[PDB]
RNA sequence: AGCCAGAAACCAUGCUGAUUAAACAAUACUAUCUUUUUUGUUUGCUAAUGUAAAAGAGAAAUUAUAUAUGUACCGGUACAUA
RNA sequence: GGGAUAACUGGCUUGUGGCUGCCAAGCGCUCCUAGCGACGUAGCUUUUUGAUCCUUCGAUGUCGGCUCUUCCUAUCAUUGGGACGCAGAAGUCUCAAAGUGUCGGAUUGUUCACCCGCUAAUAGGGAACGUGAGCUGGGUUUAGACCGUCGUGAGACAGGUUAG
RNA sequence: UGCUAUCUAGCGAAACCACAGCCAAGGGAACGGGCUUGGCAAAAUCAGCGGGGAAAGAAGACCCUGUUGAGCUUUACUCUAG
RNA sequence: UCUCAAACUCCCAAUAGGUAAAAAGGGCGAAAUAACUCAAUUUGUAUUUCACUCAUAUUAAAUAAAAUAACUCCAAGUGGGCCAUUUUUGGUAAGCAGAACUGGCGAUGAGGGAUGCUCCUAACGCUUGGAUAAGGUGCCUAAAUAUUCGCUCAUGAGAUCCCAUAAAAGGUGUUGGUUCAUAUGAACUAGCCCUGAAAAUGGAUGGCGCUAAAGCGGAUUACCGAUACCAAGCCAUAAAAAGAAGAAAAAAUUUUUUUUUAGAAUCUUUUUAUGAGUAGAAAAUCGUGGGGUUUGUGUUGAAGCGAAAUACGUGAGUUUUCGUGGAACAUCUCCCUAGUGCAGAUCUUGGUGGAAGUAGCAACUAUUCAAAUGAGAACUUUGAAGACUGAAGUGGAGAAGGGUUUCUU
RNA sequence: AUACUGACGUGCAAAUCGUUCAUUUCAAUCACGUUUAGGGGCGAAAGACUAAUCGAAAAGCCUAUUAGCUGGUUAUUUUCGA
RNA sequence: UCAAUUAUUUUUUUUGCUGAGGAAUUUUAAAAUUAUUUGAAUUUUUCUUCUUAUAAUUUAAGUUGUUUCUAUACAGUACUUUCUUAACCCACUCGUCUUGAAACACGGACCAAGGAGUCUAGCAAAUGUGCAAGUGUAUAUGAUUCUUUAAACAUUUUACGCA
RNA sequence: UGUAGGAGACCGAUAGCAAACAAGUACCGUGAGGGAAAGAUGAAAUAGUACUCAGGAAUGAGCAAUUAAAUAGUACCUGAAA
């Protein structure tokens, strides 16, 4: 029965009442999407530094204790 | 208008007595908080019964005071009296509604001992 | 600018009201009383008080306004004076 | 439940209606304008009809007539005039004017309309669409009933009729 | 003309009632008894009367609305007595 | 070549929009890792470890009561809005319907706009003073019958946005201009004014009034003018400081006498800023019934109630006096509990008013005189009159129904 | 119980009263007793009537039925606030 | 005569309003000013400047002083303060739903008393509290437990809920 | 539910059972049914208004009189507001 349609009126100054909120910027971000092969790579790099980085660990380690 | 005596100033004299209390029969003088819309008291036209506020408050300073520049102290027994002497400089006694004659002449007796007037001494008499 | 006559219109006149004017004038008779002076007016009552304005509550030409008033002559003319 | 929403007033507007203009091609023997006045174009008003849905639905009694008074003028007549296509008699356009007047019937549910007749002329409007604790109740419009059309039907109809 | 009304003596209610009670215009929820500005405005009453109180009344019977109904009908849906 | 387009486009704004201005990073180097990568294990890619080093010792452009920022949780109210400027669509238009941006109102006082929810000024604790704003300054009505230059007379003038009418068109009213001609004749032009310009209670520049304005158009000041603005005090809220023990004065006659002498964290001292508000949320309070607890009040009259109080509290309230009154009353010491706070519901219930000594006591023809009774007689009784019912009778009888209403005293 | 749309319309009365009018030997009127009961009766049909009750009586209960809708919804100050 | 208008400055005549505070070490320190003292300066000084040493003081470092009066009172006609009309200026029926009510919107003659977010179930977050890889002690048993006891107390090592 | 005990962080006469009481009564309804209003003098009435006067009487007043108390007199506690 015979309503009125719209109007954008206040909401605008409703959303800068609390402000316009944005992004938080974080350096790392998921990366499930990202490339296929070169990730699987990426990830057999990265636990190949991992395994670089525990062997110079243990080695060091066992080393100092002797 | 405003009331000093002394270094004791008081801001309001005459009460905040209710919103058009002589209009309605029914309506009792004490304040009540409208919340009627468009009650001429909240919305808050000129020339009508004022509203209390906050900012009529008593100075910190005097806060309760009295003209007789001590504080009141209501008394029904005699053993008011051992706080009363050390504060008898800055309260005074008022003996309250109840007290029997012959204890409320005792009471008076001792307030002289302690040198502090009744502020309702002739009462009972 | 200055004027004139001119309508069933207009305003008086006329006529009606006028405790519409909290209106008023003249006249007639009357109420222990009126008039002058002194002191008082810090069971409902039985002496008795009120002022919107004292402070020197001071002041009577007049048409005037692109001119007035006297005085002298015959509403005018002449002569003074603000 | 609803003025969240019609029918009644009021209100805004004035398309539509009504009233007043401006003009100058013609008409008016002859002659633009005595009288006219198109094709055009400007206003005013709300006695029209609308558009509307702000106001009122725990109610502003829903038409008309009768009766009764007052206001308006955009004057029909009476008073004073101006112009004329005016010889007089008339008559016609026009202005100041709202002091005064503006009727009897026939037919209607009727504003309106339409005859017949008088008149001196029988102008136009406002007042909560003047006027229902003034009246009336004929009509739209409660519940009964009738005919036509439409609806299979029950029923429906700003279709008509009688009783309330 | 009667009977009433009227006036007295006697007995003696009710509906109604925000507060009330002179206008005009304005603005305003667009028609005010109160508001703003104007007009104004002087007790108390008796008898009437119907202009107003958008007078009184009854939760608009009209209209619209409700995923409230009820009544009725059919070749609406689902049944069912017969 | 003339004129053109929301749904045409060669070209093409303002406004609005996005990315940018370095340290969890960026430079240039080395070494590592791969199952990615190329002919090619440094051929790159990317990552990792080590290096060397980029402004910030005024900050790789400003400016910033920039953390009052984030983020999580839990929830409310709301979902019918409206008004204004500017852009704007439909519709003849509309205080009409529909949009856009922003600001208002809603939810808002205050001062002006004569009045007025919205226009303008401006957002508000309580006060004192100042100086201003919007706006005014003839009087109502506070300040100028101010100054200063023009224009303006109207036999319905005109007078502050919204705002309450007003146009095309005329004018030998007056005022300036400007083009022409020969201090004159033309033609135009816009200022004021006039005509164009009619309505409904009596009637509206707000009213009175105003014309050497108190009109219209300027300018020049002064004065007046708000709860806005500045300074000051006080209150509360918010934030910030800071904090877990020692002699001052007066009176006397060196000593006597008089006053004071703070350390309780939701606390005390101090400072600055802030103070709108419906729907709504929170906290702090105040009161009522009962319970435990604590330590009191009672018949040398309490509670209760009416009237009050130089009373206290912003306030709800609290406290108290007098009068009435005559029996039970508190707890704020702490804490539990609840049939816990009223002006309103055509509230429920009870009482009561104004309306009002009014409406009214109007069917049915009529009573009078005298006497008696009694305190008292229009309407009791007795008598006399007058009248009426008028055999379908206010007459007799009976049924229903009632039930001692009968009858005497 | 036709009309005066009479009087009355806070009544004499929640339908009376006055005058007018229809009926009056039959499908007549009256009494008493009796029958038929609630989605049922009964109806010379008007949805009429069935105890001031009817397009579904009265009584009691399921029931405090249900209601997106109407009305009402109770001391104070302070803070943030659509 | 030596304007005027800017610039930096220096004064002055009357006068209005205000007085918070309260300094056991920020009413302290320096400054200022005065009387001293030493060294300099320069526009050269009877308010010339700095710093060297000493004192006082205030312009520092939020009112103090003097004189009246109340009054030589005991409540008075004064003073305090309540009530009461006045008078100037301002002031529209409250509640209510509605964007919007002083309304020609709705409810309310008046006064008194009574009169409306509760209780149970289950769940959630919050905050407190006790314990922690456990927790609760369920039904129930037990006791030298018997007005108040209808609670309180206890529970001779794989029960169950939830984790 | 009937009867008997014992209870209470229950109500305190508009509450609590409809019923503190001569209430399941009065009263209303044709009937089924519906269903109230309704407590308090004082310690003691074996203290309940004696007596007088004025009154036709009701009543009133008293120098008279009970009580601690009669604006405590049986429509008797207190006695608010309108």
């Amino acid at each position: 029965a015979k309503s009125k349609n719209h109007t954008n009126h206040n909401q605008n100054r409703k959303a800068h009442k609390n402000g316009i909120k944005k992004p938080k910027k974080h350096k790392f971000m998921s990366r499930k999407g990202l490339d296929p092969n070169f990730f699987r790579n990426q990830k057999y790099c990265l636990k190949g530094i991992q395994k670089k980085k525990k062997e110079l660990k243990l080695k060091a380690k066992q080393e100092k204790n002797n | 208008a405003v009331k000093k005596v002394g270094k004791i100033i008081k801001k309001r004299t005459k009460k905040f007595t209710r919103f058009q209390s002589n209009r309605f029969m029914r309506v009792k003088p004490a304040w009540r908080k409208p919340r009627g819309i468009d009650c001429r008291v909240r919305r808050r036209y000129k020339g009508t019964n004022l509203m209390p506020s906050i900012g009529y408050g008593s100075n910190k300073k005097t806060k309760f005071l009295l003209p007789n520049n001590k504080y009141k102290y209501v008394v029904k027994n005699v053993k008011e009296m051992e706080p009363l002497i050390m504060n008898h400089t800055k309260y005074c006694v008022q003996i309250a509604h109840n007290v029997s004659s012959k204890k409320r002449k005792q009471i008076i007796e001792r307030a002289k001992q302690m040198n502090v007037s009744v502020i309702n001494a002739k009462a009972r008499l």
